[PDB]
């Protein structure tokens, strides 16, 4: 409703891979956009559009093994 | 009739990055070969010369900080101790084809614009425009502090047609001034060669080189860098210089803002001297702005009631917008 | 967010080639800078944008070519 | 954040020179110092803030075309 | 109407690094080719001689023990054994335009500024501080520790026009002293000069030579350098002098540090001497700050009083204010 | 950090003039010793540093114009 | 280090006199012995620590000043 919505999922058509979707306003502002082959480049990618296209506030979801590298204080605002 | 709400020129009068050598004077119809001047970094002590803050610091626990040195480092530029004069080499082209706009946006308004600078420039031809511009390159304005203490500058432009020059023009830069605009032959023709080029008739591309003389291992002075990521902390060098590979060197957009001072037609003048063109003329490094939008005299205003209402400006006020136009930029809506 | 991020991401235009963010307390002071074109400058240009603009503490981020250049204890702080 | 950590990273205003960023227990000792024009100057300027500052331990971080001259890994940590 | 928030001067009398070299008396009037002195490095083994600032018996010892030597490296600078005669030479530059400041975000309080120092000028010119500036070129502060235990000093100053020298005046440098300002007649003619080109009614610029006497085989003592980048491991050179392309000099800014202290008027006893023109009035190496900002003596006070509250302070603290805005610097809030 | 290190950086305080620094085994040896006025000189000075303080192995570090002095590849490491 | 090298450097403790070092085969053969207080003497003797002390391949280092007297073939074998 009020802040943008990072998700970072793991694509099934080869494990190992990652796709970040940011939501803002109710309506998608990014589809499908891709982040890398590791956790690690998923939480960068994540980050950059949270930063980005977060505007005032903004959440972070997604993968547990993509979550771990980012502190827990660092996924909402 | 309306605007478009994307139009975007393009500019005219391509300056190039200059680059900086030093060597002596009565020599310079050989200074092809002369070494180039290097930024040197070197650290200074010096005393606390700031506005101290005594909002709610120590107020007299602390403010021993004078008292105490503070050590800081900076880039610096110096001539060697055998070499007394200074010089400044860069090129320019002229292009041509400044009515038209390489992207707009609607059909009848960019129709009536062609046609609205067709009659201008088929009642007057280039003369004034090309004159001033002329007269900025003629005087070495684009030595900007390099040109305070010199006692002697000498400026010259060649025409350099398949390589090899065609047409050189030679110039001593202290009897033409920076106030009045006055005559001479050269300088008719070096402003009938830039007019050439800036209606379109022809290729202009030329060469200029300057030499100024200051003294024996004095300091010299280009242009200081701004740094956009740098970071707040501490320790910081706080004085960049700008060079191109081991070269010291100077913008290319400060000597287009050299070279564009010619505006002489603006509202409280009483014979000041020009500043550039822009839109709402303004100087930033004086925080006085000329040509506000509560007068009539903008660019915008004078363009909109020439195009769209009909209304022909005085001749000097097409002269600002026609260079305005030359000066390229991003107007629309 | 209290802390310094600085995540470094690939650009997907131009494989090899990496972009550095610093957000620094809610309003990103670096956008999309030039990295390097490996994963060494880019580990470089991380931990120099770590070093300025982190003064209480920083986190830094990125991929695992790029994060195996600076040692655990350093990346966090 | 215990050993000094010195990084070389290159100028993106001019390609081709290169600038020294020294740091050692939380203060930075060297702000944007100047390498040099070449490679091999910044891996000498970086293995001699190595040298001196960061006397019992050091990490030195940079360019895949600065490390190439230091040891592979035997002299970039301590 | 307040004070801008950017404000910033640029700097007149622009001194060049000195060079040193070595030679005999009465050779100074052909003394275009003596060759230059250089920093050599040697290695000492002395005794540890300073304050044992840790425990008698430490566990962890931070120094050594006194029964044994410690082995240390330094620069040195010399005489040759023939030579006795140390030859310092430098070049001068006086610009001109003193009040106009380069940058100014205001511009109410640039007019005004203007107005204040015009007015200023039209009083009185520029005659105490090139005064002042002339006796403290004519004898030799410049030469620091090398003019102590001399035997005999020469100052020897030629005004350089387009080609040839002009002018030249030669001064005996241990008959004016330190501490007075005295009148003479070839003084007074160069303090014009200098004020000519103060004001802003010519191009001065200036050769000076000093020729000092301290025996055959002597020490010489260069400026020594600060490094930022040296730090903190056992095994370390403690001495580094400065030196341009093997030749032993001084820095610009020390030179410019002997030329400037012209200051008499400070609040304490200035029976003892002058100091250096600053703000905050502070000699930093003897540890003290004159003109401290508790009372009105402070250089930001009186000018924020004499340019928004109209209150013309005394003449010497005008001259203080004037001298302060001739050096430079940011002053901003 | 077991071979001896040598580098060669230049001064920016005045350019044209070398400074040479030795590491043997975790102890500085040589600080800034004056290499010379030119790039031959700090070639001459850095195989000198490299032939007395050196076990077996070492290594020379240095720019592009110092480097070019040394043969290629053949004394720079052992 | 296969080739021998003879190094000529300039002593810092008084400008103007020089010294060359010979090593052949992993040791040194001769070390900071004096040459002239001139360059001339100082690449004379080079050459004549180049024709001893190695036959094949000598490697001559030294100033631009000391290798100005020496042909530009006869500076490495």
């Amino acid at each position: 409703s009020r802040p943008t919505v990072v998700t970072v999922t793991e694509t099934p058509r080869n494990p190992g891979s990652y796709e970040v979707n940011v939501e803002r306003d109710g309506k998608m502002v990014v589809g499908r956009a891709r982040a890398g082959s590791d956790p690690g480049a998923a939480a960068a990618k994540a980050m950059q559009m949270a930063m980005e296209w977060g505007s005032p506030n903004y959440v972070i979801l997604g993968s547990n093994k993509v979550l771990a590298f980012i502190p827990e204080q660092l996924r909402v605002k | 009739l309306s605007t478009a709400s994307v139009l975007a020129f393009e500019r005219k009068l391509d300056p190039s990055d200059a680059l900086m050598s030093a060597g002596a004077w009565a020599q310079r119809d050989a200074s092809q070969e002369w070494p180039a001047v290097t930024v040197r970094e070197k650290s200074v002590r010096g005393t606390i010369s700031n506005r101290l803050k005594t909002k709610d610091r120590d107020p007299a626990k602390l403010d021993a900080s004078i008292q105490s040195p503070n050590l800081q480092t900076v880039d610096v530029a110096n001539l060697p101790s055998d070499a007394d004069t200074l010089k400044v080499r860069f090129t320019l082209r002229v292009l041509g084809g400044a009515g038209t706009p390489s992207a707009c946006n609607d059909a009848a308004y960019r129709d009536k614009l062609l046609q609205t600078v067709a009659t201008y420039v088929n009642e007057q031809g280039f003369a004034e425009l090309a004159r001033r511009y002329a007269h900025n390159l003629a005087n070495a304005r684009f030595l900007w502090r390099n040109r305070v203490g010199a006692e002697a500058v000498e400026v010259r432009i060649n025409h350099i047609r398949q390589g090899e020059v065609a047409r050189t023009w030679r110039f001593d830069a202290l009897a033409i001034g920076l106030r009045d605009f006055k005559a001479d032959a050269e300088l008719d023709a070096l402003a009938e060669l830039i007019a050439s080029g800036l209606s379109g008739s022809g290729h202009v591309l030329l060469e200029v080189v300057a030499f100024a003389r200051i003294g024996d291992g004095q300091e010299v002075f280009p242009s200081q860098e701004l740094i956009l990521d740098k970071g707040d902390k501490k320790g910081q060098k706080s004085k960049t210089l700008y060079s191109v590979r081991d070269a010291a060197a100077i913008h290319s957009q400060k000597i287009g803002n050299a070279l564009r001072t010619i505006d002489t037609w603006y509202p409280d003048e009483d014979g000041l001297g020009p500043i550039a063109v822009e839109p709402y003329g303004s100087v930033t490094s004086q925080g006085k702005a000329y040509r506000q939008p509560k007068q009539k005299l903008d660019f915008y205003t004078l363009l909109d009631n020439w195009v769209l209402r009909d209304e022909a400006p005085a001749v000097e006020q097409q002269h600002y917008v026609i260079a305005n136009l030359i000066r390229g930029g991003v107007f629309g809506e």
